[PDB]
């Protein structure tokens, strides 16, 4: 199961959930509203925290931002996680950026639930 | 004893039953609520009837 | 208050007299008013 | 369905009584969906385990969310009603002293506006 | 050791409530106790709101000018961090304003525009719904 | 819980400051009536009157919703659509079971 | 009148007819517009244009004494926006009825300048230049020179 398949399978969560009428306090994001992080995958590796910032500012303010990379020879490992100012922003992000191109990747969002720092 | 019997009767009498879903089907009448609120043999679905009642 | 075939020459005509009925039954407390008078009743069949 | 089939299996060696007392409060949540997933194992476990460990309160709060599930479908689907079915036919004579709420609900949504809740 | 770890991960654990929410829970709080310090029923005559009327600033009227003049004019002395300032962003269901490096484009999925279309969309059908019904009766 | 009236200001304060013994008269359905029955009335009466003895502060709370909502002189209590009275006959409710569940240690959810 | 949806000249002709019947009820509408401007700031922008051309009907067809201007003492700091858009919304509509004209004629005869003192103030002089701009923002740019005329030679 390539990462592609997990977009479209977050995205097939969202369109369901409308076919289906869910109110929006019963959403699936309901199950992480005590959590304002998100992971990001998929990124290119050249990508720096001004650019994941510069994308991803477009929905709130971001108070904390960690991308991931090798510690050897320092080069992104293609994914980052990112602490918005408020957890609504965070659902705003996971319906709208999930799958889009950037550089030809097509970039992947979802919540997190327990981060543990690093 | 005739107070209450008769109280009772006329909520739960199959006949009567019959006779108020008759009339309902006649005039086409239906509800828009479910639940049938808060009425049970409870008195107030009884008591704010034309009969005066005070609450003191 | 609620929300082919081949069929005879009434049945293409003539009014529908259900909701006629329907509105005299609603009514029917006003419409057969004890007290308005001429003084003659009829009692129904049974 | 995957998660369907385990919780059904893992009721099989724990007995029913312990799965059906984690998740009837669920039979009473706001997601359809999530209701019927949880209607769907309750009705499979009982089909096959029966209904003898299910003591009082549990059978009180089970008949309770089965009732409320049955009046809120928004939708068109046997889920429930085969739930209903089964539910009661497992609790076989133990379901006596319900009959009266079982009857009068029916009869006050016979009475209701849309036909989906009529039929 | 573990006071400096417990500096780190409480910071942490704030930042995964992130603050946005919690002081908007601050002045929530304070809000309520305000009032219930304050009787059941609000008249219009209670100086709050007749305060708050004066102050609503509607349309069209010149004052507008002087009065946008005298509040720019303050709050320009303050210590603010900055905030976005481009062409107009698009509209999310929350009213988000986005952080201050935003780089003006919209990079969006096509999400937010066609939840607000079948909202609307929701609302016509209403109303065609009710028209039909009622026609029948 | 007809006595939590005495925490309504108006009434509390015409009986502290009455001078003299001496019987009044109010309407406590200010115009429900005009679009609700005296069933649906007197159910909404009950549930204000409940929640106004059990906590009264969160009470008030809920029954002056939003920044604007008023009362008028000769009315008791506030002019809100039918809308929000549906909604905050809901969060009275839930005000009642939370201070059940407080005062006698139960789920509320399973009741 | 207030609560409909737009204008329509019933409610100012039946009090009119009732106000020309006897004169209580043309105390009553003197004081009506003193408390209605005093408080305007708490109608919704229909309500208050219908307020406010309700006021212009009684004041053209001269069932209110044209001496009720006295309570615009149109400063800048005592007036609301509100009440701003209130005196936008009458003088278009007086200047509309009566014409640019017969309202000059009106607001500069003579017995009416005490009570149009405010509105024309000319004491002092930060109220005379906001009130002359504003004056001509809505456009009645002849009294507006006519004042500034007066002020420019006054210093």
């Amino acid at each position: 199961m390539n990462p592609l398949t997990k977009v479209k399978l977050i995205n097939e969560l969202n369109e369901r959930e409308v076919q289906l009428g869910v109110a929006d306090k019963v959403s699936w994001h309901s199950e992480y509203k005590d959590s304002a992080w998100i992971f990001l995958g998929g990124l290119p590796y050249e990508l720096t925290e001004g650019d994941i910032i510069c994308v991803f500012s477009q929905y709130g303010e971001i108070v904390n931002i960690n991308l991931v990379r090798d510690k050897k020879t320092g080069k992104s490992k293609g994914f980052c996680f990112l602490c918005y100012e408020d957890q609504r922003s965070t659902i705003l992000a996971v319906d709208n950026f999930n799958g889009i191109k950037i550089k030809g990747r097509t970039i992947r969002v979802d919540h997190v639930s327990n981060y543990r720092a690093p | 004893l005739i107070q209450q019997a008769m109280a009772k009767i006329m909520k739960a009498n199959p006949a009567l039953y019959v006779l108020r879903e008759r009339i309902r089907k006649g005039l086409q009448l239906y509800s828009s609520e479910p639940t049938e609120p808060y009425l049970s043999s409870q008195n107030y679905g009884e008591l704010f009837s034309n009969q005066i009642i005070w609450f003191v | 208050w609620e929300k082919w075939k081949k069929l005879t020459n009434a049945q293409r005509s003539g009014l529908n007299q259900i909701p006629n009925r329907r509105f005299t039954l609603w009514w029917s407390p006003t419409i057969n008013r004890a007290n308005v008078y001429v003084g003659f009743q009829v009692q129904l069949d049974l | 369905r995957q998660l369907v089939d385990t919780t059904v299996e893992l009721a099989n060696k724990v007995g029913a009584a312990e799965i059906i007392s984690r998740i009837v409060d669920d039979l009473k949540d706001e997601a359809e969906q999530y209701r019927k997933m949880v209607m769907e194992t309750i009705e499979k476990i009982m089909g096959n385990l029966g209904a003898a460990d299910i003591d009082h309160k549990l059978e009180e709060q089970l008949i309770d969310g089965i009732l409320y599930a049955f009046q809120e479908q928004t939708t068109e689907d046997s889920v429930m009603l085969n739930g209903f079915g089964t539910v009661v036919n497992a609790l076989g004579k133990r379901v006596k002293p319900y009959l009266p709420q079982i009857c009068g609900t029916v009869l006050w949504r016979l009475n209701n506006k849309s036909a989906k809740v009529r039929q | 050791k573990a006071e400096k770890d417990s500096e780190r991960d409480e910071l942490y654990a704030q930042w995964g409530k992130g603050l946005a929410q919690s002081r908007q829970q601050q002045q929530n709080v304070e809000d309520a106790m305000k009032e219930m310090q304050k009787p059941l029923a609000r008249y219009i005559d209670d100086e709050d709101l007749d305060r708050m009327l004066r102050e609503q600033e509607r349309e069209g009227d010149p004052m507008a000018n002087f009065i946008k003049k005298n509040k720019a004019k303050e709050n320009k002395n303050k210590k603010v961090r900055p905030r976005y300032s481009g062409p107009a962003p698009p509209p999310n269901r929350f009213n988000i304003w986005p952080g201050y490096r935003w780089d003006g484009v919209d990079r969006s999925n096509g999400f937010e525009q066609k939840r607000f279309a079948r909202l609307a969309s929701k609302k016509a059908v209403e109303e065609l719904a009710y028209k039909w019904s009622v026609e029948d009766m | 819980p007809f006595q939590a009236c005495l925490k309504v200001e108006k009434f509390g304060d015409l009986i502290l400051k009455a001078t003299e013994p001496q019987m009044v008269l109010f309407n406590l359905y200010d115009d429900w009536l005009k679009t609700i029955s005296s069933y649906t009335a007197f159910s909404r009466l009950i549930l204000i009157l409940r929640a106004l003895h059990v906590n009264n502060d969160r009470a008030k709370v809920i029954l002056k919703p939003d920044k604007t909502t008023i009362t008028e002189p000769h009315h008791i209590w506030p002019t809100l659509t039918d809308e929000e009275w549906i909604k905050v006959e809901v969060q009275l409710k839930d005000l009642i079971l939370a201070d059940y569940g407080k005062k006698n240690n139960v789920n509320v959810a399973s009741l | 009148c207030a609560q409909q949806r737009t204008y329509e000249k019933f409610f100012g002709l039946l009090a009119g007819r009732f106000c020309m019947l006897k004169k209580e009820y043309m105390e009553s509408f003197e004081g009506i517009f003193k408390e209605q401007y005093d408080t305007i700031h708490r109608l919704e922008t229909n309500k208050l244009r219908n307020v406010a051309k309700m006021f212009a009907h009684l004041l053209y067809t001269d069932s209110l004494p044209w001496s009720v201007l006295e309570c615009i003492k149109l400063s800048e700091e005592t007036t609301t926006s509100s009440s701003r858009i209130f005196v936008k919304i009458f003088f278009q509509e007086l200047c509309e009825y009566m014409g640019l004209p017969k309202l000059n004629a009106r607001l500069k005869d003579e017995t009416l300048q005490p009570f149009f003192e405010g509105l024309l103030p000319r004491d002092n002089p930060r109220n005379t230049r906001f009130a002359i701009n504003f004056f001509t923002s809505i456009g009645l740019g002849g009294l507006t020179d006519e004042l500034r005329e007066h002020l420019k030679n006054t210093p």
